[PDB]
């Protein structure tokens, strides 16, 4: 029924700076106490700060204190975060919310809440992946079979394709959707079974394209 | 101050859900509860203990006694499906549970299997180390993974990914361990420990193969 608006977020070296705005439209923006939360990929909400109509109480997460500052200009109806000396750990969705409850009651809720803002504090820049082998094993995936497979690490930015002597086996491979580290780079897994008779005799080879740094790996994954 | 949530809740269609949220003294405290869904941000589904946002169905009842409170979805419908926070206030400082994920079962649940990689020779050659635990075939699409050097919990070094759904809609997950190769060599072993709906599997690796 009310809305939030965040902007100003984006990417960021570590150690830099950037400012948050959030904007209000179907309240009195001066009327209400007004909070930023934070959520990292794939995690829960943290909330980060909160600011009195009047700025006379200001409270801060330790996570942030001494980077991190809270303002607000209610002739704009403008919330800010200005955030400082910033860190990888910072990297997550920035929301507003508005607090409209009864103070003095100690009874507080958010509702609404913006759409949300990305902050991304990273230095990754294009880089091409080591690629492990990952020695076959039959402790896990058996039954007359063996899995073996390829570690393709820190690589950036996606995508990195792999196949499996070159595509002629293709039953039995699984490769997992990367993990994005926090050193902003990327890592992946791929994996096959095979028949474990065939550890001796059939060569296993991993083919690995990373097109945005040109690079290209044939990774032979030999028994130990 | 924490708030408690179990990491994942879940339930038939049409069945009673129940999550719970413990906190030191929640009772003297207003619980509120927010539902948030893929993509999307959180949206308040209860406040002030058992207070019901106009536009959010009557199924949804919250309650706080005995310092637990809890959110009820009666005849829980495939849209519940999401993730749900708690949230209390300790003298100024906002705090949330780490959230419960809730599935709505549309298949019955299927139980991970746990791959678990060494660092390869090449790699601590590179004077590198890092250890891969593949998590597949799991439904409800939530796991716990923790690490552990030797019988000791692992402080940093992860990584793990959020569950993805496979091509069988089952779910997949990877976490990796980075390591030096002294604290590799200097462990018995390492493990992977991956929780799924109150049941543990634990696969070790060790340099001595």
């Amino acid at each position: 029924e009310v809305q939030l608006q965040e902007s100003g977020g984006g990417l960021v070296k570590p150690g830099g700076s950037l400012r948050l705005s959030c904007a209000a439209s179907g309240f009195t923006f001066s009327s209400y106490s007004m909070n930023w939360v934070r959520q990292a990929p794939g995690k829960g909400l943290e909330w980060v700060s909160s600011i009195t109509s009047s700025s006379s109480y200001i409270y801060y997460a330790d996570s942030v204190k001494g980077r991190f500052t809270i303002s607000r200009d209610n002739a704009k109806n403008s919330l800010y975060l200005q955030m400082n000396s910033l860190r990888a750990e910072d990297t997550a969705v920035y929301y507003c919310a508005r607090d409209p409850g009864i103070a003095a009651a100690d009874n507080h809720w958010f509702d609404p809440w913006g759409q949300g803002t990305l902050v991304t504090v990273s230095s990754a820049s294009t880089k091409g992946p080591s690629v492990f082998p990952l020695a076959p094993s039959s402790s896990s995936k058996s039954g007359g079979t063996a899995a073996l497979g390829c570690l393709v690490k820190d690589y950036f930015p996606e995508p990195v394709t792999v196949s499996w002597n070159s595509g002629a086996l293709t039953s039995g491979v699984h490769t997992f959707p990367a993990v994005l580290q926090s050193s902003g780079l990327y890592s992946l897994s791929s994996v096959v079974t095979v028949p474990s008779s065939s550890l001796g005799t059939q060569t296993y080879i991993c083919n690995v394209n990373h097109k945005p740094s040109n690079t290209k790996v044939d990774k032979r994954v030999e028994p130990k | 101050y924490e708030l408690t949530q179990p990491p994942s809740v879940s339930v038939s269609p049409g069945q009673t859900a129940s999550i719970t949220c413990s906190g030191d003294k929640l009772g003297d405290k207003y619980a509120c509860w927010y539902q948030q869904k893929p993509g999307q941000s959180p949206v308040v589904v209860i406040y002030q203990d058992t207070k019901r946002p106009s536009g959010i169905p009557e199924r949804f009842s919250g309650s706080n006694s005995g310092n637990t409170a809890t959110l009820t979805i009666s005849g829980t419908q495939a849209m519940d499906e999401a993730d749900y926070y708690c949230q209390a206030w300790d003298s100024s400082t906002v705090v949330f549970g780490g959230g419960t994920k809730l599935t709505v079962l549309g298949q019955p649940k299927a139980a991970p299997s746990v791959t678990l990689f060494p660092p390869s020779s090449e790699e601590l050659q590179a004077n590198k180390a890092t250890l891969v635990c593949l998590i597949s075939d799991f439904y409800p699409g939530a796991v716990t993974v923790a690490w552990k050097a030797d019988s000791s919990p692992v402080k940093a070094g992860v990584e793990t990914t959020t569950p993805s759904k496979q091509s069988n809609n089952k779910y997949a997950a990877s976490s990796y361990l980075s390591l030096t190769p002294e604290q590799w060599k200097s462990h018995r072993s390492y493990s992977c420990q991956v929780t799924h709906e109150g049941s543990t599997v634990e696969k070790t690796v060790a340099p001595t193969e």
